[PDB]
C-alpha cells in the first residue's frame, strides 16, 4: 500500500520521455 | 564516463528494450513513444534510429545508445538524469516539489490522480515534514 511505486513509475516514464527527446536533440 | 554512469544508461536502455535482446528497434522506440502520447510514422522512427545507428545495421545496440547519451552529457548544460528529472517536477525551480507541481507531472505523463493519493505521495517522501519534496527527499524516494 506504499506510494513508492507511483513515484518510481513517474520517474521511469520521465526517463523514457527524456531519452526520446535525446534521440531528437542528438545533433 | 564512469562505470556508475554507464550503469545508469543501461537502466534507461532497458526501459526501451522490450524483448531484452540488447537492441532497440524502430518498433520498440515506437511503442515507448506511443505510450507517451506520440504516434510517429514508420519513416520518422526510421530517421530517429538512423541518426544514431553508427554501424547502420538498422537497430541501436548499447554502444550506439551510449555514444548518444554520452554526447548529451558531455555538454555544459546537461545534468545527471536524476537531477534533470527533479527539475521536470520542480517547475518553478525553488528546490521543492509542491502538490500542484506533482499533479502537473502526473497529468503530463498520463497518470490519473486524486488529491488523497497526491497528499500521501508527498507525505511518504516528505522527511523534514515541510509539506513538499526537496531534492534530497526526491533522491531517497526514487
Ligand atoms: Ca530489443
Ligand atoms: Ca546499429
Ligand atoms: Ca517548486
Ligand atoms: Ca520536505
Amino acid at each position: 500500500k506504499s506510494k513508492k511505486a507511483v513515484w518510481h513509475k513517474l520517474l521511469s516514464k520521465q526517463r523514457r520521455r527524456a531519452v526520446v527527446a535525446c534521440f531528437r536533440m542528438t545533433p | 564516463l564512469t562505470e556508475e554512469q554507464i550503469a545508469e544508461f543501461k537502466e534507461a536502455f532497458s526501459l526501451f528494450d522490450k524483448d531484452g535482446d540488447g537492441t532497440i528497434t524502430t518498433k520498440e522506440l515506437g511503442t515507448v513513444m506511443r505510450s507517451l502520447g506520440q504516434n510517429p510514422t514508420e519513416a520518422e522512427l526510421q530517421d530517429m534510429i538512423n541518426e544514431v545507428d553508427a554501424d547502420g545495421n538498422g537497430t541501436i545496440d548499447f554502444p550506439e545508445f551510449l555514444t548518444m547519451m554520452a554526447r548529451k552529457m558531455k555538454d555544459t548544460d546537461s545534468e545527471e538524469e536524476i537531477r534533470e528529472a527533479f527539475r521536470v517536477f520542480d517547475k518553478d525551480g525553488n528546490g521543492y516539489i509542491s502538490a500542484a507541481e506533482l499533479r502537473h507531472v502526473m497529468t503530463n505523463l498520463g497518470e490519473k490522480l486524486t488529491d488523497e493519493e497526491v497528499d500521501e505521495m508527498i507525505r511518504e517522501a516528505d522527511i523534514d515534514g515541510d509539506g513538499q519534496v526537496n531534492y534530497e527527499e526526491f533522491v531517497q524516494m526514487m
